[PDB]
RNA sequence: UCGCCUCCUAAAAGGUAACGGAGGCGCCCAAAGGUCCCCUCAGGCGGGACGGAAAUCCGCCGGAGAGCGCAAGGGUAGAAG
RNA sequence: UAAUCGCAAAAAGGUGGGCCCAGUUCGGAUUGGGGUCUGCAACCCGACCCCAUGAAGCCGGAAUCGCUAGUAAUCGCGGAUCA
């Protein structure tokens, strides 16, 4: 299902996965 | 609560929890808690998502820190394989590098006792 | 959805760049991902009476497909177990699902690898297509530190139209693969 | 304890002063 | 840990400085194992004494703060 | 040594002796059987976290040297696998 | 030129705060990085102070030492030698 990733680097990415609830400790912006 | 890479403390008072990082001890801990202005008596259990980010901001950005800290010291011991200083050896023979008595202890740098012996005295 | 970022990126960005770099005449000559087959080895699970069906139902969250339950073809006393009831865990991703997986992997997962300086640039070798292997499976978003118990790595093969690894290297680097120059 | 050089008792037993045992 | 000064021998620096005068060769005996390796004095191989012999040791930039005796170990097979 | 099976001896049909050369059998499978429908090997060279020199994964090259419970021979992937 | 000033703080204790049975805030070896001081000179080889390391040890096999009262245990202090 469609998902919403949330970085500690502010950035929000729009992929699709299992469960949209996503806490990221920094993506590839860092 | 994964501040440094593979490292995650939890349900303990944060002050000493942060100890559970390579590159962070009681000192660099307290130092950071006033600067983030957070009560250390509080647990990793409980805190704002803001508190968390505020803490990992200050820490991970300032100094280093498992991985490339660990990898750094090694390259320094490596460089003592120049033409070969005194501290270069001792690292080469796994012996005390810091001017000590090998004749007896040293067991911390030498794996437990290789008793290996077969000495003799008088039969007849 | 039938469209994702990378998928778009490929067409409206990378597709052309490559046509400009290497001068292809036909749309099809332009290299494209074929598939990304991902696999776990699992030397245990055999023994300690280990059902270990923990890995597939877990893997399914990250990859989005129920993985397939692969088994040993010889008997090796030396390295244990005897052909059959044996172990290994493999899933094949094409189209959207392929894309969604790479999207996340590159944009998120490789970020929280323990060390990292870039992906090894010696894992095509002419033989088009690229392999790499991982250690921790919790580096993905869907996996949580609560969920784990043992840290099972995996191998990722990604297969392409490119006949040389020159033109395949470009494709991956431009899709957003950080290589250890 | 009586050798943790980062402590009250550590400095005491050694008989020196520092951060972890302030000189007056 | 000399922190104001470099405890480094006279007979040495005068010797490398009048060899710096147009930068000639290098065959240099010494017993100043007690002294620090000076910046740029690279190339110049110094035969340092260790109680028995003058060991012919070569020099480079990465090594600097180290003493010359720190490249003439004194005992044999550990 | 004594019955049975494979090969050679056996002189291009069959058959062919010797205390000639050299091996197997006295079991096994409720699926290792019937039919229908799918699938194709051993190696070799890359490439890939734990991983050997073949554990599982990817890619090329590979008409058969794989495999077909067990000895040998025959046969066999356009399947007997 | 010293019961007239200094080493100097005795420590355990007492008060109230923190850890919650964890190889841990137990334990401080090993090692890296950074400094101070004595000395002509701390590479072999000094002791300190700080940042980072946090090793073996969950009370010790056969053995075996000391002590009968201000003792045994346990805590800290001075002095000789001497930069």
């Amino acid at each position: 299902v469609p998902a919403r990733i949330i970085c500690g680097c502010g950035n929000v990415i729009e992929t699709y996965s299992t469960k949209p609830e996503i806490y990221v400790e920094v993506c590839s912006k860092c | 609560a994964r501040i440094a890479g593979v490292e995650i403390p939890r349900n303990k008072r944060v002050d000493v929890a942060l100890t559970y990082i390579y590159g962070i001890g009681k000192a660099r801990a307290k130092e950071a808690l006033e600067k983030t202005g957070i009560n250390p008596a509080t647990r990793v259990k409980d805190l704002t998502e803001a508190e968390v980010v505020r803490l990992r901001e200050y820490v991970e950005n300032t100094w280093k820190l498992e991985g490339e800290l660990r990898a750094e010291v090694a390259a320094n011991i490596k460089r003592l394989m120049d033409i070969g200083c005194y501290r270069g050896l001792r690292h080469r023979r796994g012996l005390p590098v810091r001017g000590q008595r090998t004749r007896t202890n040293a067991r911390t740098r030498k794996g437990p006792r290789k008793t290996v012996a077969g000495k003799k005295k008088a039969p007849r | 959805p039938l469209d994702v970022a990378l998928k778009r990126k490929y067409y409206e960005e990378v597709r052309p760049e490559l046509i400009r770099r290497f001068g292809y005449q036909n749309v099809w000559e332009v290299p494209r991902l074929e598939k990304v087959v991902i696999n776990q080895g699992l030397g245990e699970a055999k023994e300690d009476a280990r059902i270990l069906e923990k890995a597939a139902q877990e893997l399914a969250l990250i990859t989005g497909q129920k993985p397939a339950v692969t088994r040993a073809k010889k008997s090796i006393s030396n390295f244990k177990l005897r052909k059959g009831m044996p172990i290994g865990l493999r899933v094949t991703l094409r189209r959207d699902r392929m894309w969604i997986f790479l999207e996340k992997l590159l944009n998120v997962a490789l970020p929280r690898i323990r060390d990292f300086r870039g992906l090894n640039p010696n894992s095509f070798d002419g033989r088009g297509n690229y392999n790499l292997g991982l250690r921790e499976q919790l580096i993905f978003p869907e996996i949580t530190y609560d969920m784990v118990d043992a840290l099972r790595g995996m191998d990722i093969a990604v297969v392409t139209t490119a006949e040389t690894d020159e033109e395949a290297r470009a494709l991956l680097e431009l899709l957003g693969f950080p290589f250890r120059k | 304890g009586k050798g943790d050089r980062r402590t009250r008792r550590g400095k005491i037993w050694r008989g020196t002063y520092g951060k972890y045992r302030p000189r007056k | 840990s000399l922190k104001k000064g470099v405890f480094v021998d006279d007979h040495l620096l005068e010797k490398v400085l009048e060899l710096n005068a147009k930068g000639e060769k290098r065959l240099i005996k010494t017993w100043s194992r007690r002294s620090t390796i000076v910046p740029e004095m690279v190339g110049h191989t110094i035969a340092v004494y260790n109680g028995k012999q003058h060991v012919p040791v070569y020099i480079t930039e990465n090594m600097v703060g180290h003493k010359l005796g720190e490249f003439a170990p004194t005992r044999t097979y550990r």
